[PDB]
């Protein structure tokens, strides 16, 4: 039972989202993810348009960290805009194996 | 591969485990230790050798000999301290190499981690015996209990202790044995290192961001070699200053008196890193149950990789984890000073206070952290 | 297309000797490099001692 | 003879307040002891207190005063 | 206009790596003979009459 | 596998760099660097210090707590009895 | 002093190199650090351009 507090939830979200530097390096949430098996084949199913763009920002990112410069704040990522592009692919790989995992139980 | 001089002995093609081993771009001076660790060790072997050259292990001899070393032996004063003080440096070199692993979650590599685990356990006893070798007052009494400690086994311990003794007491053969052990033992480690390393070549090193580095690599030789060279050179003074101007600082053991089984020291402590365990050791009144903890203390390191709780490896992006991380740091250092205290009532409480905290930090807090944070970013 | 590319300026990190656009870079190039090596060699004398 | 620099430097610091200040405590102890010394009481604990800062002053001075 | 010794030096020495290597030992030799000779004075300048070098003259060969 | 060849696949990136001689070892290392030192030092010092406080507190806290507890035998029980 | 020296006959000598090393010491550190930077110079001077024809 949360309505106004729901609205109150997002601040710390936005706050916590702003408490992690990768926002300030121009990253997103998805590329942050630690690898996994589902992660792997998920990568396969991406179109390049994202994929390449996924690449460059990363490559862009790393370089900056070499030189200890943080992106000029104007250009920091924005809590309003987060791209979930990973997960709609992710649920597939998660799903299907759960079957095999289960359908092979019995 | 036409006329490459690195083919002719194939051995040089094994060499390209280095010079073309690629590495990510961004690497902190945090990473310079793995290098140093091996280097801190090389020196050990040598100095730890030349000692023996004038050293004699005998109940009557060893002390007077070691006395004689800094006396009549050319530079017997530099060398002994090069050995001992150089030992100390190897520690703090080592822990950071650990600390890096955690704080970025480099432990994610399971086996390589485990090798480090065993690798760690090894090193301690070395120094331990190495510390008994002086046959000083403390060295006698220090091992005396620490060995007597193990008697808490309900059944098989009774024989087994005197067995490792080879006697009813600390007497001669119990010395001599250690010498061999303490002597051979590093070579074993050096071998193990080549295993520990080996897996790493499989998957390569990680980067501070906790992100796949695949897209960007570096030829190892022109660069990280250099930062190591300097990094190596960093070590020099660190020992040089201490070892030369003010020897006795971390030479905290005060006992140059012949070991006296009749006399007992009013204060009994191992040296520092030996204390923080021994601090926990002091805590529990139960003899057996206490030892059980001390064992369990370290080994949970290997457990930690079961605790990967989040979708991002490194802690640089998790404040709370980082908050937690630094929190634990102190809890140890306290115990250090605590174990550096006589067992008066606040300390008594204090250890009891700080003890359960320690695991609690690990065993409860840290896993739940990302769980929230995973949920927080809506991951 | 491809040719739309261009070189942005690195003059910053440079030092002034060849910084000019109209100069033969070779003028200092002799004296220019030797500074870099003179360091390198002198570093070694110490190591040797 | 020579009287030493010490005894002199002894006096210069004991001249300081906290010296005589706690020196009272010695007597505050002592006198009470003198009647009550049957009981465990001893002024040694305070003597050290008395002497502690006392020679902390005496520290710098006489080492110069000596040869 | 004359070349700064730098422009001389590489052309003279640093060009051929052997020479570049050769000089290294050369100065290093003269270096230490002068170098250590200086610090000890500075050293013994700092400690005066604390050392037999100064002290022992009081009683040395009577 | 073969380390430099096959790792990733990447297209339409461009890179530019100079001879190390072409440039300086300290392009305003002092002036321009000092701010960069400062700015990031606070991001940590937020999350770094707070525990270090706690020990030193407790360190002295217990220290005093230790002292008087020990130091003075005729403290609570004075030497009348 | 007498005993204090007795336990440390090496002492008054051991500072010689102690001095001697420090004089030597400041020389090397920057040189490397420079050459370090000198090599690294090309690294931290990189410039990326992402120009997918895309
Ligand atoms: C990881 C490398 C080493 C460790 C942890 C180690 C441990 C120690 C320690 C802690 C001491 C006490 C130093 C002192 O009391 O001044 C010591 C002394 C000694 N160690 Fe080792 N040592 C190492 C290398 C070696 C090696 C390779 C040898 C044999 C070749 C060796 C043989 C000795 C000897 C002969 C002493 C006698 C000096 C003494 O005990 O005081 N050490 N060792
Ligand atoms: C004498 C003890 C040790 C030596 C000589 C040693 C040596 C090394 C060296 C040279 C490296 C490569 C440098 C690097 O990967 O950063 C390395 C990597 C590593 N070591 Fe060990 N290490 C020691 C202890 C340990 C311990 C106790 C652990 C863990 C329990 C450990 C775990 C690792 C890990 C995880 C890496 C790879 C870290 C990464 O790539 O991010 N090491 N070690
Ligand atoms: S058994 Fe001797 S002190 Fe605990």
């Amino acid at each position: 039972a949360v309505s106004a507090s729901s609205r109150w939830l997002e601040g710390i979200r936005k706050w916590y989202y702003n408490a992690a530097g990768f926002n300030k390096l121009g990253l997103m949430r998805d590329d942050t993810i630690h690898e996994n098996d589902d992660v792997k084949e998920a990568i396969r199913r991406l179109p390049e348009n994202l994929y390449n763009d996924r690449v460059f920002r990363i490559k862009r990112a790393l370089d900056l960290s070499m030189r200890q410069q943080i992106l000029p704040k104007e250009q920091w990522t924005k809590y309003e805009e987060d791209k979930s592009y990973l997960e709609p692919y992710l649920k597939e790989v998660i799903r299907e194996r759960k079957e095999r995992e289960e359908w092979a139980k019995k | 591969m036409t006329n490459i001089r690195k083919s002719h002995p194939l051995m040089k093609i094994v060499n390209n485990a280095f010079i073309d081993l690629p590495a990510p771009s961004n690497i902190s001076s945090w990473w310079n230790f793995g290098s140093l660790l091996g280097i801190c060790l090389i020196l050990q072997i040598l100095t730890g050798l030349f000692l023996a050259m004038h050293y004699t292990s005998d109940t009557t001899t060893a002390f007077s000999s070691v006395t004689h070393i800094c006396r009549d032996v050319n530079y017997g004063w530099i060398i002994r301290y090069m050995h001992a003080n150089g030992a100390s440096m190897f520690f703090i070199c080592l822990y950071m190499h650990v600390g890096r692993g955690l704080y970025y979650g480099s432990y994610t590599f399971l086996e390589t981690w485990n090798i480090g685990v065993i690798l760690l356990l090894t090193v301690m006893a070395t120094a331990f015996m190495g510390y008994v070798l002086p046959w000083g007052q403390m060295s006698f009494w220090g091992a005396t209990v620490i060995t007597n400690l193990l008697s808490a086994i309900p059944y098989i311990g009774t024989n087994l202790v005197e067995w490792i003794w080879g006697g009813f007491s600390v007497d001669k053969a119990t010395l001599t044995r250690f010498f061999a052990f303490h002597f051979i033992l590093p070579f074993i480690i050096m071998a193990i290192a080549m295993v520990h390393l080996l897996f790493l070549h499989e998957t390569g090193s990680n980067n501070p961001t906790g992100i796949s580095s695949d897209v960007d690599k570096i030829p190892f030789h022109p660069y990280y070699t250099i930062k190591d060279i300097l990094g190596a050179l960093l070590l020099i003074l660190a020992l040089m200053l201490l070892v030369l101007f003010a020897p006795d600082l971390l030479g905290d053991p005060d006992n140059y008196t012949p070991a006296n089984p009749l006399n007992t020291p009013p204060h009994i402590k191992p040296e520092w890193y030996f204390l923080f365990a021994y601090a926990i050791l002091r805590s529990i009144p139960n003899k057996l149950g206490g030892v059980l903890a001390l064992a369990f203390s370290i080994l949970i390191l290997a457990l930690i990789p079961l605790l990967h709780t989040s979708k991002q490896r490194s802690m640089m992006f998790r404040p709370l984890s980082q908050c937690l991380f630094w929190a634990l740091v102190a809890d140890l250092l306290t115990l250090t000073w605590i174990g550096g205290q006589p067992v008066e009532h606040p300390y008594i409480t204090i250890g009891q206070l700080a003890s359960v905290l320690y695991f609690l930090l690990i065993l409860v807090l840290m896993p739940t952290a990302g769980t929230i944070e995973n949920k927080l970013l809506k991951w | 297309s491809h040719t739309d590319i261009k070189v942005p300026d690195f003059s910053d990190y440079r030092r002034p000797e060849v910084l000019d656009s109209t100069k033969s870079s070779k003028e200092s190039s002799e004296a220019r490099k030797g500074f870099s090596y003179l360091v390198t060699a002198t570093t070694t004398v110490g190591v040797a001692y | 003879e020579l009287v030493d620099p010490l005894t002199t430097v002894r006096e210069q610091c004991e001249q300081l307040e906290k010296c005589v200040k706690a020196r009272e405590r010695l007597e505050l102890c002592d006198e009470r002891v003198s009647s009550r010394s049957q009981t465990e009481e001893d002024c040694t604990e305070e003597l050290l207190d008395f002497l502690h800062a006392r020679d902390h002053c005496v520290a710098h001075k006489l080492f110069n005063s000596l040869k | 206009v004359a070349p700064t010794l730098t422009a001389r030096l590489y052309s003279l020495l640093f060009r051929r790596t052997s020479t570049f290597a050769l000089t290294i030992v050369v100065g290093a030799l003269f270096f230490e003979r002068a170098f250590d000779q200086g610090a000890d004075a500075i050293y013994e300048h700092i400690n005066e009459g604390k050392l037999w070098k100064h002290i022992k003259h009081k009683y040395e060969n009577k | 596998g073969r380390q430099f060849g096959h790792l990733t696949r990447v297209r339409h990136v461009i890179t530019y760099s100079l001879s190390p001689f072409e440039q300086r070892a300290f392009p305003h290392y002092f002036s321009k660097g000092i701010p960069n030192v400062l700015r990031r030092t606070r991001a940590c010092i937020l999350r770094v210090a707070p525990p270090f406080v706690a020990f030193y507190l407790v360190y002295t806290w217990g220290t005093q707590e230790f002292e008087k507890s020990k130091r003075k035998n005729p403290a609570a029980y004075e030497n009348d009895r | 002093t007498f005993l204090r020296w007795a336990a440390e006959p090496e002492h008054d000598h051991r500072k010689r190199m102690g001095l001697k090393m420090l004089l030597m010491m400041g020389l090397l550190l920057p040189l490397v650090y420079a050459m370090k930077r000198h090599k690294w110079s090309v690294l931290k001077s990189r410039k990326l351009a992402y120009r997918p024809p895309k």
